[PDB]
């Protein structure tokens, strides 16, 4: 395609600007087609829109690698010397080919291996010994069984079966993938793939800062772990749980023990008073299935935020799929781009969790809205955790009981210390128990990439990290035959996982900064940012720059 | 020596025949290099704390039997 | 068997001491980190069950002195 073929640019500064403008003029259309075909994949509505996504992804890949090859062969000293941030960002973004530096056979093998890993993770099943006609899958059978069944034998059987089935056939593929990725990103210029992943955060002392940050957060997790271990010892007895050692990594919450929400059933501080988990008040008030998005929009408008374009209410579906085999349920908000519009694509229910998710995705749309004036490459918001942090600080401000009472969902505020402790512990079983995770997973992956973890030390290092940071022992004796890191979704599907840790750390910092700015110097639970135009202005000012300046400068600003 | 930093090449060249013999013996015996099953721990001896002063030497056993 | 058998221990002891000094090993992962290094480099497993009350690094002469 002539549009996909780069033109001519000089080594002059005007030449670099011409390159940036041409990249805008081409990548805008390219990303339009890519994201349109991306929307087309609603769980195979027509079963052909999926292959349209595949072809458009190839279409985008070829254009990206062509532009990057041009930039590499023409713009080395400009990358080396020029100093203003926007052009350095553009040139660095275009310079990284990623997997486009390998030969044709090696690149084809790399893509085949990636698809292999994703598929073998997706269609991994657990079958009972009798070999019944049905076999459990991760969703929605295994997760529900592990989050509901309080039987040690059943929990252990599900955990071990899933881990074996999804990890054992995933080892050689991951070894070969690590080799290929290391070769590609060493040709790119970084010492390793892990160095490339850390380079998104723009910090020479990223690992040291992360270690110090986790050392600061240690006592909270220690107390929470001791409390939950005492509760589990009371429940499951003494033979299976040690009151000093770790707790087995199947007896709490999810399959990977990242979130402990499902433990809250047996670990409630004060069960005498009912918790604030109400849905009947929403239906009594006669809310729509879509008016939740509208009240989120008016909440944004209150503090002069999110001038939502009307195209959302005509081209964005905010509901469950009435017709067609569309998406079942996910947590994404795909943007129409166009340089014009975006879209929300989610599920609608009556619970408060759905409302909080709605507010989170509306915050993500708000993030999309503010940086439109920036070039194409300056679309990601500074630190890759900024998106989640900004979309979650608003949800933190929203889920407070005071917010609901002041917005009509609740008759009156429940000002009780017992209720505050109950809600704080409920929210601390997913926003604290996950903190050792993420850090753990990405430390293991950095070690695997860098060569400190050869293919003969995968499970050893994985479980050393699990017992060290998270502190959960394997109920069944594992060894190097197993690959327990491949059971996690983000290990086969190559995706960094420290972004969630950084965002969990950052959202509370943003919340505290906004609360201090909002002029309410009290407890941080009931600190909704409603009806505070100065806080909205400050949040808009911070949200304006997406990757235009290093994230440290924006953080210092906020 | 003629080289700036340390090197394992002289050591490897030093132990070449013993390394070759060890490799061939390990291949013959059908062993696995390294230690899978890393979380393996030997059991305590039966009646450990007060059963230490018991002779378990093969040569002593043969001499006593004879 | 005199020298090759020793090399991992020389690589191991000062690595543990560096970890302890650098702060990566607080005074609650002394034995844990020590035995992780012992199993990782030397292929040696503790005969009896060792836990955090023990300090199986002061047994070596060069750690206390
Ligand atoms: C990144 O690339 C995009 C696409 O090429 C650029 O967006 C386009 O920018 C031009 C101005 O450079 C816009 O035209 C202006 O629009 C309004 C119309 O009311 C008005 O300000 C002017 O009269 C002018 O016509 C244009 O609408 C806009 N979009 C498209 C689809 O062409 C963008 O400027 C590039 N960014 C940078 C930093 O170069
Ligand atoms: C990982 O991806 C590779 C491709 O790089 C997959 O290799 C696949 O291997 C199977 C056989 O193991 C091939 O099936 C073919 O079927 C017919 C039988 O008459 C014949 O064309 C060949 O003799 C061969 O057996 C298959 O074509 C080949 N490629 C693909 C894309 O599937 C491999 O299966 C993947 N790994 C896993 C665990 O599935
Ligand atoms: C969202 O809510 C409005 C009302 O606030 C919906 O208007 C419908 O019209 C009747 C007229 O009597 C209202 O009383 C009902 O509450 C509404 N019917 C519903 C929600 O089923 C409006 O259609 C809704 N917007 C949508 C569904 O996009
Ligand atoms: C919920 O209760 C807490 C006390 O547990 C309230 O704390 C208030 O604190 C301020 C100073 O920060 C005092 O001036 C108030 O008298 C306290 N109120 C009390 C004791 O009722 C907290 O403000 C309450 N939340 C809301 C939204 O009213
Ligand atoms: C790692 O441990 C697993 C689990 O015990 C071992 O897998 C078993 O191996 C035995 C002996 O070969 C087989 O009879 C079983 O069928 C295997 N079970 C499963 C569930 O795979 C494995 O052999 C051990 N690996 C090493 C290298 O010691
Ligand atoms: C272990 O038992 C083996 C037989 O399984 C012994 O081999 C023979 O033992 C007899 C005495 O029982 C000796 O007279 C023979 O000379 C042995 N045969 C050979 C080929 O040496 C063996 O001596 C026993 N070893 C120990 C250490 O107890
Ligand atoms: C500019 O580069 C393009 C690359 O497509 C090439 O076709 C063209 O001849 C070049 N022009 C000059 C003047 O160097």
């Amino acid at each position: 395609d002539p549009g996909l073929q780069p033109g001519n640019f000089s080594a002059d500064e005007a030449g670099a600007q011409l390159f940036a403008q041409s990249y805008n003029s081409s990548a805008e259309q390219v990303l339009f087609q890519s994201v349109a075909a991306s929307w087309a994949h609603d769980t195979n509505i027509t079963a052909e829109n999926a292959r349209r996504q595949e072809e458009a992804a190839l279409l985008s890949q070829e254009f990206a690698e062509a532009w990057g090859q041009k930039a590499k062969e023409l713009y080395e000293p400009i990358w080396q010397n020029f100093t203003d941030p926007q052009l350095r960002r553009i040139i660095g973004a275009v310079r990284t080919l990623g997997s486009a530096n390998l030969p044709l056979a090696k690149r084809q093998q790399y893509n085949a291996l990636l698809s292999n890993m994703s598929r073998i993770y997706s269609t991994a099943k657990v079958c009972l010994p009798n070999k019944t006609a049905t076999c459990w899958s991760l969703d929605p059978d295994l997760t529900n069984i592990l989050a509901s069944s309080r039987s040690y034998a059943m929990l252990l059987f599900a955990w071990e079966g899933w881990h074996n089935a999804a990890g054992i056939p995933l080892k050689p593929l991951y070894e070969d993938f690590t080799a290929l990725s290391n070769e590609a990103y060493k040709q790119d210029g970084f010492t390793d793939t892990g160095a490339y992943w850390r380079s998104w955060y723009n910090s020479p002392t990223f690992e040291d800062d992360l270690e110090h940050l986790y050392q600061q957060l240690e006592p909270l997790y220690l107390n929470l772990h001791a409390f939950v271990r005492r509760a589990l010892h009371r429940r499951y007895g003494d033979r299976y749980i040690n009151l000093r050692g770790p707790i087995p990594a199947h007896l709490l919450g999810d399959m990977w023990a990242q979130s402990w929400e499902n433990i809250y059933d047996m670990v409630v501080p004060f069960p005498d008073k009912p918790n604030l988990d109400v849905t009947s008040t929403m239906l009594q008030q006669g809310w729509n299935a879509t008016h939740m998005f509208r009240v989120a929009e008016e909440f944004f408008t209150s503090l002069e935020l999110s001038p939502m374009p009307p195209e959302f209410w005509e081209g964005s579906m905010l509901e469950k799929p009435a017709d067609g085999r569309e998406v079942v349920c996910h947590a994404s908000a795909w943007d129409f781009y166009n340089r014009k519009d975006f879209r929300i694509k989610q599920c609608t229910r009556v619970t408060m969790d759905q409302l909080s998710t709605v507010h989170h995705e509306m915050g993500h749309i708000q993030y999309y809205l503010q940086y439109k004036d920036l070039p194409v490459s300056l679309r990601r918001g500074a630190n890759p955790g900024f998106h989640e942090a900004i979309g979650d600080v608003l949800a933190l401000s929203v889920s407070t009981p005071e917010h609901l009472h002041k917005i009509g969902l609740l008759d009156r505020v429940t000002n009780d210390t017992e209720s505050d402790i109950n809600y704080l512990l409920k929210m601390a079983l997913e926003k604290i128990a996950f903190l050792p995770f993420g850090y753990l997973v990405d430390q293991w992956r950095w070690g695997v990439f860098s060569g400190r973890t050869p293919p003969s030390r995968y499970n050893f290092d994985w479980w050393y990290l699990r017992t060290k940071y998270q502190g959960i022992c394997p109920p069944v004796t594992r060894n190097e035959t197993h690959f327990d890191a491949g059971a996690k979704f983000h290990v086969p599907n190559v995706t960094p996982y420290i972004r969630y840790f950084v965002s969990f750390v950052l959202q509370f910092q943003f919340h505290e900064a906004l609360c201090k700015e909002a002029g309410y110097e009290g407890p941080l639970h009931q600190c909704d940012i409603y009806r505070s135009t100065k806080a909205g202005a400050k949040l808009r000012k911070v949200l304006q720059a997406g990757s235009s300046r290093p994230w440290q400068e924006v953080l210092k600003d906020m | 020596v003629g080289l700036d930093a340390l090197d394992a090449q002289p050591l490897l060249k030093y132990f070449q025949p013993v390394t070759q013999w060890l490799q061939e013996q390990n291949q013959q015996n059908g062993e696995v290099l390294g230690w899978p099953e890393y979380q393996w721990h030997p059991p305590l001896p039966d009646n450990y704390p007060e059963g230490i002063d018991l002779v378990t030497d093969e040569a002593e056993a043969s001499k006593f039997v004879e």
